[PDB]
């Protein structure tokens, strides 16, 4: 019962880029043998 | 420093363990040899000599 006679207003809460601190886990045990590096890391989270 | 009839301990590495490496003191040459022992650990961080 109307055409396109509508309105437009402001919309709050604008986005922005910040810097979030994330953790890094301790380095594991290293064994440097002949062509081999035994890294016994035990991650406290899912760690790629 | 060449100050007199003295010695400098030149610290340079090589690759082959028995090595007759040549060093020149600025007008002098020399080819001195050494018997190198191989290293202990496999894993290093940086490159070689």
């Amino acid at each position: 019962e109307l055409g396109d006679r509508k309105g437009k207003v402001h919309i709050p809460f604008p986005l922005a880029n910040v810097t979030c601190r994330v953790p890094k886990a301790r380095n594991p045990t290293v064994t440097y043998g002949k062509n081999q590096v035994i890294m016994l890391l035990y991650p406290d989270h899912p760690t790629l | 420093e060449v100050e007199g009839n003295s010695q400098l301990q030149i610290s340079f590495s090589t690759a082959l363990a028995s090595a007759e490496f040549r060093v020149q003191v600025c007008s002098t040459q020399v080819h001195c040899a050494a018997e190198c022992h191989p290293p202990k650990d496999h894993i290093v961080n940086y490159p070689a000599s």
